């Protein structure tokens, strides 16, 4: 595909800009549906039966998500009648606002599409456009941080790490593990929103970079654990060392800068007399680490995936941000712990 | 009344159907693209609807730059359609 | 001419309706900026009062008089 | 007789009863003709003739017409009768009993609801407006404008450029 | 040291055995093939 | 807003703003109180200082307080059936 | 490769009087080598048949790699007299398939960039004839053939156009006498039933190859070794309503991007399914990969290397 | 905590550019080490001989992390000062909220063993 | 109050109608049209009663984006009928 693929990709970039730079309620409504028209062609790409099934499952869940969001916009005319994105002014519209944004994100009750959508994506270039897409509903949630009830956000954040922590244990597909770490990390996202809206934006920065480092290192084609197994000996051994720095960082480990969200999310919550919730956060986070525990053994060990066919010609992929971003993803906890102020 | 004008037309239309029945005693996916283009052009026409309706009061220097712009992209969409459209 | 004389007469021979699609639509963009006649249309458009007039309380003010015919205010008299 | 909007609103929900029920896409397609056409009248009663006729031009003059094509493309020929279909009639009978049973409580004006809002009289306060304006008024006399909302014209144009390009790449 | 038996136990299917999921077959290595058999395939006129 | 629109205008969002010609809002006078009350951050986080001006503004759009009142008159009008009832018009 | 919006584009100054002509089906003896060498007047480039040393010859640096480092215990002399109990049999064929996939990817890249007539000696679509004939007698296990078919379904479907002209050679069953006449001690003393089964399987394989809308032409032994007869038939017969005829904007570019890098095309060739014959052991493969790094071929980079070139450090 | 009298467009405020910037700080050097580290593993993923002695596009990798890191630290020096300034001004204005307690020698229980 | 007790009820009925299935995937997209139709009426009544004048353009824009989804999602439905025989919810491959 020539220029038209870049134009479609630029309209997702432009689509989230309408969401970011906004004041009107129908303006963000357009911004969400600008993405809906633009992700689907990249979802298809290679003319697959899996791609047709994934896109239809992606659309029918996210089209209903937007129409539930528009109901919250119309109730904002029923009561008050002000079309400025600041507060919902309703105990009813706030319910239909948070649950609609939960549909677009990987939050607890509306998570079922996430693993099956990720499987149907043809290439690693399309796999980024779900992790980057989650910036759009998060940007609205930052704007309407008050007037939203704790009983139907924090319950959806706690359950998502529970179902995320058990949702990747019986899975071997590399796309499916990344799809359930998405559900796992979204619980750490929305838990901060009541206890200071700050650090939610920084949690995005850590997550989006760390997820993009994975798929750019998955440019050497691998879909399963057994296909990423034949990489230690048949392919380059230095590549297994750099993926190890990204696998272990996604779980809660302090020498790596993937502990930098788990630094402040617990810290800000403990300030507001809540200890029983951050305990439940950190223990369930070990189940998220446990996926990468068995996935590190694919790279650290021999595991016998030799294969008679040996590659002599050197691999030439895109690798656009595959060098600059993992250096920041591995070490930033010693570099910038004062970056909380710089981001938000 | 508008309802009095509507119902009288429909009731006499159904009355002719009563005369028509009671009184006697004895595949191809290419055509889908037409419907796609039609529906997408309707909304651009729907946005170009208030032209002889909003131009009476509003500023002309602000409108003319935007009014032509909708018809331009309505032709730019057709410019993309020209490069391999179909046999139909 | 390399394409001014070459790629014009070919367009007349091969689909001359496409000439009309660029020329008439082209004149629709260029001519409104060039013509010194668009200024008159804006004058009467603002002059036409759809809403009711409002009276302002004057305390030492110029260019304002009574509702009767007097040399005051705007009141456009462009070509009768 | 005295009510104008409230009688049409019942027929509006009655169309949607055929959407909660699944009487095959052909009979469900007839729902958008009934509920859509009546849906114009609900808009038309409060004023704004332009906005009421938008459903006639787009939903009834495009949307369901294109939806008429896809019913012939997939799941075509014959629609199965909803009387013979199991649970489809069950969803239909439970759907009407959520509305028709409620109307009996709307009688004598005020009614108890799941929400805090009550029904009321809906005859004198049905219009909710006195005289308001005069010439080119009624809120939708000058409804749509390219002026002031210049940004919204561009973004609508962007999405309609996307639509033509994207569907071509899908098929 | 890990062998071929360890790779078979951690084989790409469902990780751990389950009573509910047994018919769930593993996907192909790259790009799944559709059931192309039994289609419309050029309609006839009489 | 996550990112502010500086040196550019694309608002026209709030009620009782710049009119298309001169057409007023149905609740124009009530927001002339509401916007003037809550222009600072004092009654934005607490929302207690402008509670008096919000209740009357909520009454403007819904008309629920008048709806309960007019129903009470209509019920008592129905109570006058076969009693001391009089109709001037 | 990525930015093709400028001058460089697919089917620009190409795809006219330039077509992929595959010379395949030589039964057992090297009969296709004579026909491909004769067809050099019309065709610009003629690639030799892929063997054990081809993978090191291409992309590497001139001289082929040793038998221990290039293909783990893989030799053509072992398949000359095939025996049971931990032998080659299938793993040489899997290496042979990988080399033939590599030469086709290079030839198709040579066709798209600068349009030239490419002649190939036994392509991918003739490989299953070479395998199934060995399977008819007791040589290869049943599970290994199904492993091959899994590679067959993935690697081929990446390439949208198969061939333009396919040449068919059907010789006499006395072709073993012609193989004995040729000066080859390794190729001699091969099974006569194996060569007979190879010709029998090819007759049922040529029919779907001809039905795939590619111009198939049959030739006899008397018709063979003719420079004038073969070239005139190639020019007169025009390819019509074939899978080769595709859109230059969408189909040709996606084909060119996949064939641009050798590692991207061979990524699907490596299967995760464990097989005892396809070399599973990692302990000896660790030293074998270390020996390749110790070798003064590539080892350090894709192009420049120490004690080989390097004009500048930057 | 949250933003009050601050607006977007151009990351530093420029109106409050009074505090001195970071000059040859140890924080700048560690990001400079990360800029060097990003110029080491680029020759590891894309196969190039010797991470220390290879191609000299590493100068771009050092400068970019220093350049972005300098403005990032300038944002850090600004925002920490403003957060402190609004904290000090809140105590000075209200006074009744922050209470002072001084001079105490209160009795406490002594633990055995 | 009076009318809003029906058009909100019609929205909740269509909300059930989307998520409930009898194998037909065409009926779900048909209900997505109804969902936007119910959102159209609910927005119209709020803008027309409280004379906004400026907000009257907003449901017209909403009508455009109603048809944006109810065509591009409808085009994907055709692609299901190209790969498979007839469109069904039961006919799936993803795990």
């Amino acid at each position: 595909n020539p220029i038209i693929f870049i134009i479609i990709l630029l309209t997702i970039m432009l689509g989230t800009i309408i969401v970011m730079i906004s004041s009107h309620w129908l303006l963000v409504w357009i911004g969400f549906e600008m993405n809906m028209l633009a992700i689907i062609p990249i979802m298809m790409k290679n003319h697959n039966p899996r791609a047709t099934e994934a896109s239809t499952k992606y659309f029918l869940t996210q089209s209903t998500a937007s129409m539930l969001l528009m109901m919250a916009v119309i109730i904002n005319l029923m009561f008050s009648g002000q079309w400025t994105v600041m507060k919902l002014f309703n105990p009813m519209a706030s319910m239909l606002m948070t649950m609609a944004l939960a549909m677009k994100l990987g939050m607890a009750p509306f998570h079922f599409w996430v693993p099956e959508v990720t499987q149907g994506i043809p290439l690693s270039s399309g796999l980024i456009l779900l992790t980057w897409q989650k910036l759009a509903p998060m940007s609205v949630l930052y704007q309407i941080f008050p007037s939203i009830n704790l009983n139907l956000i924090l319950t959806l954040s706690v359950l998502s790490i529970l179902i995320g922590g058990w949702g990747g244990l019986n899975q071997t597909q590399l796309r499916k593990i990344m799809a359930y770490s998405s559900i796992a990390h979204m619980g750490w996202m929305t838990a901060v929103l009541p206890y200071n809206p700050t650090m939610t934006l920084l949690n995005l920065i850590i997550y989006i970079i760390m997820t993009s480092t994975m798929f750019t290192m998955f440019m050497a084609n691998s879909t399963t654990t057994t296909l990423s197994l034949s990489h230690t000996w048949n392919k380059t051994p230095i590549m297994t060392v750099l993926i190890l720095a990204t696998l272990l960082s996604m779980g809660g480990l302090p020498p790596l800068s993937g502990f930098m969200p788990k630094w402040m999310i617990i810290q800000e919550m403990t300030k507001n007399n809540s200890i029983i919730l951050p305990t439940f956060m950190a223990i369930t986070a070990l189940l998220n680490l446990y996926f990468y525990m068995r996935l590190t053994y694919s790279t650290t060990l021999t595991m016998f995936p030799s294969t008679n066919n040996m590659k002599m010609k050197w691999q030439f992929p895109l690798m656009k941000k595959m060098t600059f971003l993992p250096t920041m993803v591995v070490l930033s906890t010693m570099m910038l712990p004062l970056t909380p102020m710089l981001s938000v | 009344n508008l309802m009095l004008a509507l119902l009288t037309n429909f009731t006499l239309a159904t009355l002719l159907v009563i005369i028509a029945f009671w009184l006697p005693q004895l595949f191809s996916m290419k055509f889908f693209l037409v419907a796609i283009t039609f529906l997408l052009f309707d909304l651009e026409i729907a946005l170009l609807l208030p032209l002889p309706w909003a131009s009476q009061t509003a500023n002309l220097n602000t409108m003319l730059t935007m009014a032509l712009f909708l018809i331009i992209l309505l032709a730019v969409s057709l410019a993309y359609e020209w490069t391999q459209k179909g046999l139909e | 001419a390399e394409r001014v004389a070459a790629f014009l007469k070919n367009v007349w021979a091969k689909e001359p309706v496409l000439v009309a699609s660029f020329a008439i639509a082209g004149l629709a963009v260029i001519l409104p900026t060039l013509s010194p006649y668009t200024k008159y249309s804006l004058m009467i458009n603002x002059x036409x009062x759809x809403x009711x007039x409002x009276x302002x309380x004057x305390x030492x003010x110029x260019x304002x008089x009574x509702x009767x015919x007097x040399x005051x205010x705007x009141x456009x008299x462009x070509x009768x | 007789m005295l009510y104008i909007v409230f009688i049409l609103s019942v027929i509006f929900v009655m169309g949607f009863v055929g959407f909660s029920s699944k009487p095959s896409p052909i009979y469900g397609g007839l729902g958008l003709i009934v509920s859509g056409g009546v849906g114009c009248g609900i808009v038309l009663n409060f004023g704004g003739s332009f906005l009421g006729l938008m459903v006639f031009l787009i939903y009834l003059g495009g949307m369901m017409v294109v939806f008429g094509y896809t019913t012939a493309m997939a799941t075509e020929q014959y629609p199965e009768i909803w009387l013979s279909n199991k649970a489809v009639l069950g969803a239909f009978v439970t759907g009407l009993l959520m509305e028709f049973f409620m109307v009996y409580y709307v009688l004598k004006d005020k009614e108890v609801e799941v929400v805090f809002e009550f029904n009321g009289l809906g005859d004198w306060v049905i219009y909710d407006t006195g005289d308001s304006g005069f010439f080119s008024e009624e809120a939708m006399g000058i409804a749509a404008l390219y002026s002031y909302g210049t940004w919204l014209v561009i973004v609508t144009g962007w999405s309609l450029l996307i639509g033509v390009v994207v569907i071509m790449e899908i098929t | 040291q890990p062998d071929v038996e360890w790779a078979e136990q951690y084989g790409g299917a469902v990780m751990y055995p389950t009573k509910e999921t047994a018919h769930w077959k593993p996907p192909p290595w790259n790009d799944v093939d559709p059931p192309k058999d039994t289609l419309v395939s050029n309609l006839t006129l009489n | 807003q996550k990112r502010l629109g500086v040196d550019l205008d694309r608002w026209m969002t709030i009620q009782s703003a710049e009119q298309p010609h001169g057409i007023p809002s149905r609740c124009h006078a009530f927001e002339k109180e509401w916007i003037e009350c809550a222009h600072g951050i004092g009654s934005i986080r607490a929302e207690k200082e402008c509670k008096i001006e919000f209740e009357d503004f909520r009454e403007c759009l819904l008309r629920q307080k008048t709806m309960k009142r007019l129903h009470a008159i209509r019920r008592q009008r129905e109570k006058l059936i076969k009693e001391g009832k009089y109709t001037p018009p | 490769p990525l930015a093709y919006i400028l001058g460089e584009k697919a089917t620009k100054k190409m795809t006219e009087k330039s077509k992929l002509i595959t010379v395949d089906g030589n039964i057992c003896s090297g009969k296709s080598k004579l026909a491909k060498e004769i067809a050099e007047k019309l065709g610009l480039k003629h690639f030799p048949e892929a063997g054990i040393h081809y993978v090191d010859s291409t992309t590497g640096d001139g001289k082929p790699l040793p038998v221990q480092f290039s293909g783990n215990c893989s030799l053509e002399k072992f398949y000359d007299d095939p025996k049971s109990n931990d032998g080659n049999s299938y793993r040489l064929q899997a290496w042979l398939y990988a080399s033939r996939l590599l030469q086709y990817a290079d030839a198709l890249e040579h066709l798209l960039s600068t349009g030239q007539g490419v002649v190939l000696e036994r392509s991918i679509y003739s490989d299953f004839v070479f395998l199934e004939a060995m399977y008819r007698q007791g040589f290869i296990r049943k599970q290994c053939v199904d492993h091959y078919n899994q590679v067959k379904k993935v690697t081929i479907c990446e390439y949208l156009p198969p061939h333009v002209v396919v040449y068919v050679d059907v010789p006499v069953p006395e072709v073993q006498s012609r193989i004995q006449k040729k000066g080859n001690p390794h190729e001699m003393k091969i099974t006569s039933a194996y060569l007979q089964d190879i010709e029998n399987a090819y007759k049922g394989t040529f029919l779907p190859e001809m039905s795939e809308k590619c111009e198939v032409l049959q030739y006899s032994a008397w018709e063979a070794q003719d420079a004038e007869k073969v070239v005139e038939d190639i020019e007169y017969l025009k390819y019509d309503k074939g899978p080769w005829l595709d859109q230059n904007d969408r189909n040709l570019h996606k084909l060119r991007m996949l064939v641009q890098d050798k590692l991207e095309v061979l990524n699907y060739t490596s299967i995760p399914v464990f097989l005892p014959e396809v070399t599973v052991g990692a302990h000896q493969s660790d030293q074998v990969f270390q020996e390749f790094t110790e070798l003064p071929g590539r080892k350090y980079r894709a192009g420049y290397n120490e004690d080989v070139g390097d004009k500048w450090i930057w | 905590g949250r933003q009050g009298r601050a607006t977007f467009q151009f990351l530093p405020d420029e109106a409050r550019s009074l505090p001195p910037p970071k000059l040859t700080d140890p924080r700048l050097a560690f990001v400079g080490f990360l800029g060097y580290c990003s110029g080491l593993i680029d020759n590891a993923i894309r196969r190039r001989p010797v991470l220390l002695a290879g191609l000299h596009r590493q100068l771009l990798y050092i400068t970019s992390f220093v350049f972005v890191g300098y403005y990032l630290l300038k944002r850090q020096d600004y925002m920490y000062a403003v957060r402190d300034h609004d904290m000090f001004s809140y105590i000075k204005s209200h006074x009744x909220x922050x209470x002072x307690x001084x001079x105490x020698x209160x009795x406490x229980x002594x633990x055995x063993x | 109050s009076m009318v809003y007790m029906n058009i909100m009820m019609a929205f909740t009925v269509s909300l059930v109608g989307l998520l409930m299935y009898r194998s037909h995937l065409m009926s779900s997209l048909l209900c997505l049209e109804g969902m936007m139709l119910s959102l159209f009426v609910m927005a119209a009544l709020t803008i027309l009663n409280s004379h906004f004048t400026l907000a009257s353009m907003m449901p017209i824009i909403l009508l455009v984006f109603a048809a944006c989804e109810a065509a591009l999602g409808l085009s994907l439905l055709v692609m299901v009928s190209n790969t498979y025989g007839t469109d069904y919810v039961q006919n799936l491959n993803l795990l």
